């Protein structure tokens, strides 16, 4: 023919094509077609933020504070937490002397926020902290929205910048900005759990947060031999601000008069998914190679996200590798010499019967994150196993009840790069100068049923 | 509307005794029925006393399914009578003793 | 082997059947199918 | 040769007869004929029965659900007035 | 999985077959386990010469991965498919998880230098997963009914590639390509390779286990169609035209020379 | 040809190609859908070609001559390969697999 | 418009099977095969 450039004709022999293999998947008289979306109503409603008015004290680091949910409004369903950082200053009469800078701390949030609680009169209903949060954070991390994240919450190659004393090239100040922590709960998960204030008259909400002394978020580094040791008011100018200003924002919603009277006086369940925590075990490389840890969990778990946490120092945190970081060229923190997960294999047992046998460590770290998560962490560690399809999914899926199961155990074999590191003799600016130490952390998150009748709430299960 | 309703409404699940750990997780606990009395008879509930095994789901038999089914399917599809191109085979039966 | 995923299937409590359970429980590894219209398409200057 | 053709021999299972389930035996399913890409299968050597009949069977006395009205019988049930009314655990197994 | 044909080795196949006592399987992965690599002070190249190993560990040296049926052959993937569904379906945040697990570390990728010169660093030995893409896997809706299908034989096959064209020898100075020889790497070329296939079951309850038995169902699936490569000359000619030939409903064309 | 890199991807796949090359069409909506969406079966349709025109750098870098650490140092050889991806129908009845359609 | 594309009817097209077939005396007259297994 032509094919000119306003050519509709070549597709009319693609249109011919079509016999006895196409009938099967395209015509029919019930099929449906694009181009042709449906269009139904949805409800009539509004969204505003709102401050939560403090309760008990005042915010400061080492202390905890408690804030109420602002109710009268229909609906909550975000919330997040502002706080503005100190301003640092070195001194060049510090104990290390010129040998010594000071940085903030590896995820300057998830750190001095612990033990946040959520509690409904004088009954918990929800509590997360640290290992939680970076668990979170680095498995179902939405892409595109890292970037902001990190600037939400430090390490934005700014805050953990060491720099060296006065007199030094590095005299720069760490900037003071604030820094904004969304806080995962029930009800900010989705927008379809929503706390209903209307139909909760009689329940008071009250939000807990702990936060963490000062001295156990500043990384005092040694910059040539790489130590690290606790920070002093004398050691900057201007001594310690113990006490720092944060607020608690909260989102709220309204809806129409015509379904706020018409779904009053009823009796609502609601699925949530909360988070429980094994006690800590000290592990040991030197003595034995092989951990195990006694896991009691109440009611239907979902995943299991474990890591290995180097606890050598307090001040520095976020840390699942088996060699400490330490200052580099450019004042710049780097990453020392060798940098592996402690972890080399690990199995679960249901009393002498082994569910999981000894796979390997790449396993929990690739393949379980491949094919039931929306993301794979980018830092060493984090290992998880999931007995459900999709972890972030609200819906329940596959998962177990651990009230009806026998003792459950977890076995965790060492590396030999722990086992090296354990002990000292580590060179200048290698990490393991000092010896090592190593802690085992379990995180459970499992599903529950909140019911909401007479104007209040409560567990039918506990 | 009284304080602290929540801790009082609702219910809790039974908790088991560290006895019905050691039961077999496949085949359930044996039907004991417990003694009573005021010499040495210890009063042990069954009901956080006793494991009621695996097989609860699995088994059962009903029409179809389970050990019966593919019994009487096997032993009305193998061949009997003579061998003629062969030395004779014998039906091997998978009951129960 | 499957020792280990039947005891972990017996663990079956009131929670389970409010979650999961019931005649018209809609399963996994089936999934429906339903027809679609009969299109072509190709760009145009 | 008269001691070799008395008696017989055991039946001999094909290779794909050890690839099911040991605990509870595979499905019954009915194989198809045909002359058109049709595999006459035998059942007798192509199934696996399971091990549901020795250890497995809902006896009189055995039984999970033999167990179950002991437990309902000895269960102590209703309310109380020194705990926080214990619910009933349902076994039961119905997907 | 147990294997039950041949073993595994660099340059030949081996079939693993898909056993029952599942009710769904859902997924597959390759796991492989590799040498480990020291350049030799008696290569030709001398001084001038570097070992490392190829693009996309993973993804290469294995190909003409096969899945059949009894005797059928049903579908079947190699690595030009592979490179072209992991490079335009890819989920990010996932793809630095991928692109660290075929491979791809940078520290396998940079050249090593030989032992005389300043950079003595040998080639790490680690081991490294390929998830197969089936049909099965695409979807968890779509499951194989193992115990619905006791009467087939359901085969893995997989074709590694001899490890002469795994390894690149690069000149530092022409950037010039030889191929590999045993004696030029210490400990020789081992032909024997680590490697083991694993597949994800699934559990259902009896009740409707086998309810669903004694049925009839339909699946739709997708395959692949691999037209053989032409030859092509850019000195003679600058047009090039080449002549398809598939079969069933097409969704998409890749290509790339 | 930047047609076929960056078009086609940006609609009708859920991702851009990092690296030169990988030139995709597609006749559905979704590439990645398991879904079927639009699609042409090649088996009813005649034949067909694709007719591809090649960049004057491929021409230049084929012949060799080029100096050290510059790739085309020796003469250069290429080869086209084509992949197409394309829906099936199977069926499961009395514990058998098979194509119904054949 | 569309009545220029609408009012026409395009000529049958062949498979690519047909052009093996032997041009000067045709194929025998065969029914083809039916049925929902293996059957094209």
């Amino acid at each position: 023919t032509c094919t000119t450039g306003a050519g509709v004709t070549s597709g009319f022999i693609d249109l011919a094509t079509y016999d006895n293999l196409d009938r099967a998947l395209y015509g029919g008289k019930d099929a449906t077609t694009y181009f042709i979306k449906e269009h139904y109503p949805v409800g009539w409603f509004t969204k505003l933020p709102t401050m939560a008015t403090r309760v008990s004290g005042n915010p400061a680091f080492g202390q905890e504070f408690s804030v109420g949910v602002p109710r009268s409004g229909d609906y909550v369903l975000n919330a997040w937490l502002t706080l503005k950082t100190p301003e640092i200053k070195l001194l060049e009469t510090n104990r290390l002397g010129a040998n010594g800078t000071v940085r903030w701390t590896k995820n300057l949030m998830h750190n001095a926020v612990e033990h946040a609680s959520l509690t409904f009169n004088d009954i918990c209903a929800q509590q997360f902290n640290t290992a939680y949060l970076d668990a979170w954070t680095q498995f179902n991390m939405c892409e595109g929205k890292r970037i902001g994240y990190d600037n939400m919450i430090g390490n934005t190659s700014d805050m953990t910048n060491p720099t060296p004393a006065q007199g030094q090239d590095g005299a720069r100040t760490l900037p003071s900005k604030n820094l904004v922590l969304p806080l995962p709960f029930f009800f900010s998960r989705d927008c379809g759990l929503a706390l209903p204030t209307v139909v909760l008259p009689y329940n008071e909400i009250r939000i807990n947060i702990k936060l963490r002394s000062l001295q156990e978020l500043l990384v005092f580094q040694n910059k040539d031999t790489g130590n690290v040791i606790p920070i002093s008011a004398t050691d900057i100018a201007g001594g310690l601000a113990d006490t720092v200003e944060a607020y608690v924002y909260m989102t709220v919603g309204l809806v129409s008069n015509v379904e706020r009277c018409a779904m009053a006086g009823t009796v609502r369940d609601m699925v949530v998914e909360q988070m429980q925590a094994a006690p800590t075990h000290i592990v040991n490389p030197q003595n034995t190679n092989n951990v195990h840890v006694d896991m009691r969990f109440s009611h239907a778990v979902k995943a299991l996200f474990f890591m290995v946490q180097n606890v050598t120092y307090k001040s520095v945190g976020s840390n699942y590798t088996c060699v400490t970081p330490v200052n580099g060229p450019g004042n710049t923190v780097m990453e020392p010499a060798m940098s592996v997960d402690p972890i080399k294999s690990a199995s679960l047992t249901y009393e002498n019967t082994t569910r999981l046998a000894n796979m390997g460590v790449e396993y929990y770290s690739l393949v379980q994150p491949w094919y039931f998560s929306a993301s794979i962490p980018v830092y060493t560690g984090y290992h998880m196993y999931s007995y459900a399809l999709n972890v972030g999914s609200v819906h329940p899926s596959g998962s177990t009840n651990y009230g009806r199961l026998t003792n459950a155990s977890i076995t965790v074999t060492m590396s030999p790069e722990s086992v090296v590191a354990a002990a000292g003799g580590g060179n200048n600016n290698s990490g393991y100068n000092e010896p090592q130490r190593f802690a085992l952390v379990v995180i459970a998150v499992n599903h529950n049923v909140i019911r909401i009748m007479n104007g209040s709430m409560g567990f039918p299960i506990l | 509307p009284h304080w602290m309703d929540p801790q009082l409404m609702g219910s809790q699940t039974t908790q088991y005794s560290r006895n019905r750990g050691y039961g077999d997780p496949i085949r359930g606990d044996l039907p004991i029925v417990p003694d009573d009395g005021g010499w040495f008879a210890t009063r042990a509930n069954p009901a956080h006393h006793l494991h009621t095994g695996a097989l609860s789901m699995i088994g059962g038999d009903a029409s179809d399914c389970g050990s019966t089914a593919v019994q009487q399917l096997i032993k009305k599809y193998e061949d009997k009578g003579c061998n003629n191109n062969g030395l004779n085979v014998m039906s091997s039966h998978y009951g129960g003793v």
